[PDB]
RNA sequence: GCUUGAGUCUCGUAGAGGGGGGUAGAAUUCCAGGUGUAGCGGUGAAAUGCGUAGAGAUCUGGAGGAAUACCGGUGGCGAAGGCGGCCCCCUGGACGAAGACUGACGCUCAGGUGCGAAAGCGUGGGGAGCAAACAGGAUUAGAUACCCUGGUAGUCCACGCC
RNA sequence: AGGACCGAACCGACUAAUGUCGAAAAAUUAGCGGAUGACUUGUGGCUGGGGGUGAAAGGCCAAUCAAACCGGGAGAUAGCU
RNA sequence: GCUCGCCGGAAGACCAAGGGUUCCUGUCCAACGUUAAUCGGGGCAGGGUGAGUCGACCCCUAAGGCGAGGCCGAAAGGCGUAGUCGAUGGGAAACAGGUUAAUAUUCCUGUACUUGGUGUUACUGCGAAGGGGGGACGGAGAAGGCUAUGUUGGCCGGGCGACGGUUGUCCCGGUUUAAGCGUGUAGGCUGGUUUUCCAGGCAAAUCCGGAAAAUCAAGGCUGAGGCGUGAUGACGAGGCACUACGGUGCUGAAGCAACAAAUGCCCUGCUUCCAGGAAAAGCCUCUAAGCAUCAGGUAACAUCAAAUCGUACCCCAAACCGACACAGGUGGUCAGGUAGAGAAUACCAAGGCGCUUGAGAGAACUCGGGUGAAGGAACUAGGCAAAAUGGUGCCGUAACUUCGGGAGAAGGCACGCUGAUAUGUAGGUGAGGUCCCUCGCGGAUGGAGCUGAAAUCAGUCGAAGAUACCAGCUGGCUGCAACUGUUUAUUAAAAACACAGCACUGUGCAAACACGAAAGUGGACGUAUACGGUGUGACGCCUGCCCGGUGCCGGAAGGUUAAU
RNA sequence: AAUUCCUUGUCGGGUAAGUUCCGACCUGCACGAAUGGCGUAAUGAUGGCCAGGCUGUCUCCACCCGAGACUCAGUGAAAU
RNA sequence: CUUUAAUGUUUGAUGUUCUAACGUUGACCCGUAAUCCGGGUUGCGGACAGUGUCUGGUGGGUAGUUUGACUGGGGCGGUC
RNA sequence: CGCGGGGUGGAGCAGCCUGGUAGCUCGUCGGGCUCAUAACCCGAAGGUCGUCGGUUCAAAUCCGGCCCCCGCAACCA
């Protein structure tokens, strides 16, 4: 059986890094709630 | 030649091959020899619009003439190639200043044979030249519909055109399938009828043999449920609606032509 | 060894002998168009069928296919089946004449090999006419027959089989 | 030569047994089929909700699919408990 | 520390992915560990990651994404050109040994290589987003030539041995050496050099290509390995000498021969077949706009520089992914001895571990297995489960058939050890020796050494000799589906789906059709021997009657009939 | 008969005994020609049946070797 | 009134021709080393095609809903 | 159990719905044609309308009871 993850740190920047959400319209609304609810960890970085 | 392979072994019992003895077995000319990458029948957008397409095996596409530009030049059938994503074969020929360039493979002709284009070139399989110098009740293939884009018409193997009369500035054409459409006079036509005359003899034998060509199996419409076609389902095999496409439009029997700005050009239909 | 068997060579004869490739006209059919009008077609009679949307008849043009009138003759040719519009190309057989040359190289032949109408079959083309099967209309005690209107394979083409 | 044969790797998952608060939210053990192919698999992209994808089971789309997940309409509605 | 046991194509040793200090040391034991725990992947403090040659970054592109203008779209935004990103791809360069508690082709020692900057000297035409060559390519299959590496022998060092023999054909341990430089071999590709000419390469061209003669028959390119060198160097079993008894300092013989041999290399070859097998830059070549006492380019030489980031450890697992120290999943590489065809399997080596609860007991019962009197499916929904058949060579083998098969059909025979043929054969490799030569890594020739099946005969032993593990149950009638294959991940692998084949039918190209409000794409850079839809489902023998109802196609006169 | 309710239809074979199976009879509830018909070499982790081999499947179990169950010490859940 | 004939006039309905609207996924050139595109030539179609408003037809391709109750349980039947 | 339909000369079918009147084909009988038969031609005859009751001026017909016959249904667990 193999386990619904398997981790990859380039193919999870090209798609929840932060310019994975300023390429687009919806990622300025996404980085602008999770700025308006006080998150810390805004997307997966450095 | 044609060769029924001996029954080794069940799927290899039923195939049929075209065993050519002449087509160069080495490699082809590299500035002729472009990527195509192969698309599986998606779009812009990424959606499959046709289907049973991919897979296939990894080719590279030739660039061959079709406008046979460079007139008054003569040439030299140098050798003939195996061309994948064509049904005739393609040959090198060389014009007298020392240029190479493919250009497709007519019936009889063999490796040192003479063909030019223009206005000049005599009667001879292989010759381009404009419909109004051609002799009515002749066989031709390459046929264009405009002057100079190149040549549409009867382009696969062993596909002819007869020519039909030339009234005025509508010379009259009989297709393979047999339409007679009436296009511009000066349309460029190469005659003889294509090479590669074995190919509808040709059998597969395997689900394979046809697998890397580039087909996808094809699922039948009484199999899938409901949701997915307009048949299927039932407890049972059943059927009786009206046999349709995917999308509702009634098949086996139902037109579809319509373009009407080329009504002007269509004489006949197919029978 | 000879020459009357048989065979080769020089010159000619007539011929639907055969294979491949071109081409011509009458006729039929179909399509488009003009003229024009109620029947047309068919049979023993009739009906099926076609027709006032406008057939057939008649005139013009075009697209295809098959078969080659008269010549044609119990004529000719080939082993036979079989083969006839004309023409070019490749090519086979027989026969006639004056001599020569080889010098019995012969006659026949189970098995073996080949050719072998049509119908019929495989593969891929072609489809006018004709036409199994089949349908319809009649005749008939009955008629899945003869007769009538349509009609698929086929007949046609190349490679094979039989 | 082969969608050819035998058979490990690898992939898959036919019978039985164990297990069922298991070692494990489908596995282990003994045996099975493919095993040069329509083969297998890595890295990287693409197709998305009445849409995708499908050698077609209404199977699959993050342990969830006869129409995914999250937030919002919304304290939906209930002659029902 | 001494025995015992287990894996050993792994439970071993290294990279990538991913983790994120889990690595080492000292100290501590409440909590964590399914037990105690002075122990530890636990807490606490400290230490550790050293690069011009490895990788990333960088230059260059694939799929595909973003996309100035631009086209289209109610807005958002969609598509897409020029461009620019994007490795799993291509492209410059280092090997061996030593060292620390922990890092090393990164530090030290020795010996080398690559790319640019600048300067000097001697020559000399250089010069692009442009052209050309090159990079640059399929699967499968076979042979030859080698190496990695292993065994054997000689040689060197040690022992002659706690129960019987063992100074001998005895036993134990060792016998390792790279990159770079030089040579250019086995072998592979291809006719070279020269004169002239040209509507060809969106311009030119001395470059390629084409067309004619001249001259000679080689030249050139590529190229594993070996041999020398690297190296009177390092390493090195074993001693010598100090122990904080952890280890260190010192010293140090031989270091060759032969055979067997890979899936590594030559081979990004060769032969063949078809389903016909990235692109670009680096690199090299050629000239244009031009610039020419120049500048630049080339060769040699001196010298400078090559930054930044990662580097520990785990990586078939108590550290990844599965909530856990989880019997699960996880790509690549190296991969020794004997038996064996083999990466199977049995037992071992290097190496790493004894699975984180143990001690007694020897009941029922359950799980995992061993054997079993007589019979032999009488069990049972059914021979499910077990039992059993199981290797090679050889002999032999039916119905039916598409003439390939069925077939490993079925069914049998010899299998061990020892001697002999033969103080080990056929066969293989093959020195010394001899002659030859376009003189070298050469050719005939020569044959010792080394190595080594099978077969035949005889003798002999056990109840049993393919002695273990490993390792087909066979056969007859017959439904269905042609057969390979695919699918209900997680209760259904099947007669279902698919399949080649056939048939109907749509499509004349701005093709039908499909996604998309559109543009634009896919279809196809294909075009009727093509492509889409549908039904059926190899192949063989075929495929009858019905156009009433529905649908489709053809036909339009008339009736009815919408907006206007 | 993957199709036949009545039916286990009738006859024949296989068995000591055969609602299954093989082969035929047509009385086809309600088969049938590309929602393809009837055959078919080979193949199938397929479906039904018989024969041989073979055995603890069974007659009818007994003993044997390990993991637990039982006891001792340590740790210490669960549905309800 | 009807039948008819010439003209004027009224728009309508066919056929052919033309070029300027327009289409051009035809060739060439330039913006530009750019197969998109824009513009300029020129050829071919051509007042068609195509798009927009209105309109009949077809329409499970798609969508929102309906599909009664009584019933000695519901269904069928019967019934209101 | 239930729904619908059918029963008519010797046989097979009209007629019923919308009541007073029963027709068609074959077959039987008789004659003719023929040497004789079939076929053909001409002519004539034959029905309690399954059974019973009722409503009605009048019933094969319209209603209801019964028998026979055909199809459908006889169900979900
Ligand atoms: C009826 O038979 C019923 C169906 C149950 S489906 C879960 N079964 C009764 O035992």
């Amino acid at each position: 059986m193999k386990r619904t993850f398997q981790p990859s740190v380039l193919k999870r920047n090209r798609s929840h890094g932060f310019r994975a959400r300023m390429a687009t319209k919806n990622g300025r609304q996404v980085l602008a709630r999770r700025r308006a609810k006080g998150r810390a960890r805004l997307t997966v970085s450095k | 030649a044609v060769v029924k392979c001996k029954p080794t072994s069940p799927g290899r019992r039923h195939v049929v091959k075209v065993v050519n003895p002449e087509l160069h077995k080495g490699k082809p000319f590299a500035p002729l020899l472009e990527k195509n990458s192969k698309s599986g029948g998606r779009n812009n957008n990424g959606r499959i619009t046709t289907r049973h397409i991919g897979g296939g095996h990894k080719q590279a596409y030739r660039i061959v003439d079709f406008k046979r530009n460079k007139d008054g030049i003569p040439a030299v059938v140098e050798r003939l190639e195996y061309d994948p994503n064509r049904s005739a074969n393609i040959a090198l020929v060389l014009y007298k200043d020392g240029e190479r360039r493919y250009i497709l493979a007519p019936k009889g002709l063999k490796a040192g044979d003479q063909i030019q284009s223009g206005v000049d070139a005599a009667i001879k399989p292989g010759n381009t030249l404009p419909m109004r110098n051609i002799p009515v009740g002749s066989t031709v293939h390459n046929v264009e519909m405009k002057p100079g884009k190149g040549g549409q018409l009867a382009r696969s193997a062993g596909t002819y055109v007869q020519i039909v009369a030339r009234d005025g500035a509508y010379v009259t054409l009989r297709l393979r399938s047999g339409e007679m459409r009436k296009v511009e006079a000066d349309c460029r036509a190469t005659l003889g009828e294509v090479g590669n005359a074995e190919h509808m003899l040709r059998v597969l034998g395997k689900a394979g043999a046809a697998r890397w060509r580039g087909v996808r199996p094809t699922v039948r419409g009484t199999a899938m449920n409901p949701v997915d076609h307009p048949h299927g389902g039932g407890e049972g095999r059943n059927f009786g609606k009206h046999p349709v496409t995917p999308w509702g439009v009634q098949t086996k029997g139902k037109k579809t032509r319509s373009n009407k700005r080329t009504d002007k050009f269509i004489v006949r239909r197919r029978s």
